[PDB]
């Protein structure tokens, strides 16, 4: 007694109507948007096909858990068809975004046992925290230099450069030198290469590699290029680390970083592992630093939160004798607040299982090999599914009623599959965050809602210009 | 760990200890009575976040291959 697939609400069959009507309504920058109206339109699932690619897409925390319930052991998601298009064409070496079925499966576990495993990450915290601290003295030098107390700026730049310092410093076990007053600009061109790849991704989104070729020839010209930076700089880090470490030729007993593991005792292909360290260097820059500019957005939009997390990091440092592993085991309500940031800011607009089996939902068949997409921002703005939706409330995700927060920490996806660089990122923003609050105090003068703008990430519409004031 | 139990004495369940025991699935999914499950050490807040979404969910169940 399952309803049959076309049953499922949707704007209809024609994928170039659907697709027409999409960009004259919304715009190809605002799909989050597109989501939350089609669910208000449509209710709690629906289906479009838009351009060639038909999804049915599900908000409900209930649906999710059955979706990844039914997964198989080989999961794949949506994959992005200039980036496949690209690295096809050009013969680029794949890594594990990629990468599918006992392939993916191979590097995916070599790679967990370097970048997941507890411990293996417990090596990380010295890595980060360095980077951590030097963030905290270059906001320091500027508020000393304004001659004010203070320091107000955009420090976006600032963050991007941050979070390529942090993923260097794990990959490498070396600084690249991008927190000082001057920067390598080869290293900033592989920063800014990234954005542009993402960017220009967006308008070749709904499309087949036919067709972007055709009526998107610019656009797919600068993905071409920006790709080609990103291959070329982290080809030539690689190598040479792998040279280095022959000229250099002593087992180290400190820890070296990520790379080093990798290269002395793994089962990965030299080819695997320098395709993984390009996937892990470009996912690591435009992440956390997105993620952590509007944490401080929410800190400053909601100053009573900021001062219990600023009293929660202090009581932790205190009560950990200033040892940062154990203090990261002191801070529930920080930890809170990134899930907190996550759901009002997701960095991904949805999840998405290609089905192995026919599943149902909502008593809707929906048959194998069916695309089904989470839709995690929308999720996130959901009145039913979270108590006052806009207020930015950390101690949601401490509530002792474990059934507000059913399937709700979607940010970083789900399983075997969910985000390779999780612990990286949630390491890296929590220890950036305490430093962070020991050091100021975060405001915004002029203080207006900032929106979201999709940027194949999900990106903050506008500038944010802080004020930062020592504590 | 009770996964390497499980993957060297060649047990049944399917794809249990997906991952491989780096406290990233949870898959390990397992239940503990009451006299076993206070004698292991504090849960991590990792391992409560791959908890929360485990389907079937116990209060006194925890992640296999964190469980030496
Ligand atoms: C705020 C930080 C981040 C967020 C919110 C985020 C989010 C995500 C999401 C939602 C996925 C898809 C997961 C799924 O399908 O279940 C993903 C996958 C992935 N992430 Fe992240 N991510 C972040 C940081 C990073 C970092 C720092 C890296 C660099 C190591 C990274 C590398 C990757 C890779 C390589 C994949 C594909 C993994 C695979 O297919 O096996 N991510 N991330
Ligand atoms: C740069 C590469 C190597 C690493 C990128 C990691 C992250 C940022 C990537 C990996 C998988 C990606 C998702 C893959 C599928 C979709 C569905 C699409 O309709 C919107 C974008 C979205 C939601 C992507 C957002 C960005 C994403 C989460
Ligand atoms: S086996 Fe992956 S979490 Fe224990």
């Amino acid at each position: 007694s399952p309803r049959p697939f076309n049953e499922i609400p949707s704007p209809g069959d024609n994928g170039w109507l659907n697709l027409y009507h999409f960009w004259r309504e919304t715009g190809t920058h605002k799909v989050h948007l597109h989501h939350v109206q089609n669910f208000q339109k449509y209710g709690p699932i629906y289906r479009e096909k838009l351009g060639n690619v038909e999804s049915v897409y599900v908000i409900d925390p209930e649906d999710v858990a059955l979706l990844f319930k039914s997964e198989g052991p080989n999961p794949e998601r949506f994959l992005i068809p200039p980036w496949v298009a690209y690295h096809q064409y050009y013969q680029r070496p794949i890594g594990v975004l990629l990468k599918k079925s006992a392939a993916w499966k191979k590097d995916r576990v070599a790679l967990n046992q370097e970048v997941m495993a507890p411990e293996a990450t417990k090596n990380f915290l010295p890595l980060l925290d360095a980077v951590s601290r030097d963030f905290v003295s270059v906001l320091h030098r500027r508020i000393k230099k304004a001659g004010s107390g203070n320091y107000s700026g955009d420090i976006s730049d600032d963050l991007f450069r941050f979070a390529f310092e942090s993923i260097t410093n794990v990959i490498f076990g070396e600084r690249q030198g991008m927190l000082e007053e001057v920067v390598n600009p080869e290293a900033q061109r592989f920063i800014d290469a990234i954005y542009q790849m993402f960017h220009t991704s967006v308008p070749m989104l709904n499309l087949p590699p036919d067709l972007f070729r055709l009526f998107r020839t610019k656009t797919w010209k600068d993905h071409v290029a920006a790709w080609d930076v990103i291959f070329s700089k982290a080809d030539i880090y690689t190598q040479n680390f792998y040279w280095e470490l022959r000229q250099k030729g002593s087992v180290h007993h400190d820890y070296r970083g990520i790379l080093y593991r990798l290269l002395g005792d793994s089962k990965m292909s030299f080819e695997d592992i320098k395709a993984n360290v390009t996937e892990m260097l470009a996912g690591g820059v435009d992440t956390t630093s997105m993620t952590l500019q509007w944490h401080l957005y929410e800190m400053a939009r909601n100053l009573k939160v900021q001062d219990m997390l600023r009293a929660e990091v202090l009581a932790a440092r205190h009560q950990a004798q200033g040892d940062m592993a154990t203090m990261l085991q002191l801070v529930p309500l920080l930890k809170a607040s990134i899930k907190e940031t996550l759901r009002l800011h997701p960095i991904s607009v949805t999840l998405q299982r290609y089905l192995v089996n026919d599943l149902v939902l909502r008593d809707y068949m929906i048959p194998a090999k069916t695309l089904v997409q989470v839709a995690i921002y929308a999720l996130g703005r959901e009145p039913t599914f979270f108590f006052d939706p806009e207020n930015f409330d950390p101690t949601r995700w401490l509530s002792k009623d474990k059934n507000i927060t059913y399937f709700r920490n979607l940010g970083f996806g789900w399983g075997v599959r969910q985000c390779l660089g999780r612990r990286i990122a949630e390491l890296e923003m929590t220890i950036f965050l305490i430093n962070m609050l020991e050091n100021f105090r975060v405001e915004i003068q002029h203080l207006s809602d900032v929106g979201t703008t999709f940027n194949l990430i999900l990106m903050p519409e506008k500038p944010i210009s802080f004020t930062f004031w020592p504590f | 760990s009770l996964l390497d139990v499980v993957v060297e004495n060649n047990l049944d369940i399917d794809g249990f200890g997906a991952c491989e025991g780096t406290l990233a699935c949870s898959t390990c999914h397992l239940i503990f009575e009451d006299h076993i499950y206070e004698k292991l050490d504090a849960i991590t807040d990792e391992e409560n976040d791959m908890l929360d979404l485990a389907y079937g969910l116990t209060d006194r169940s925890r992640l296999g291959c964190q469980i030496c």
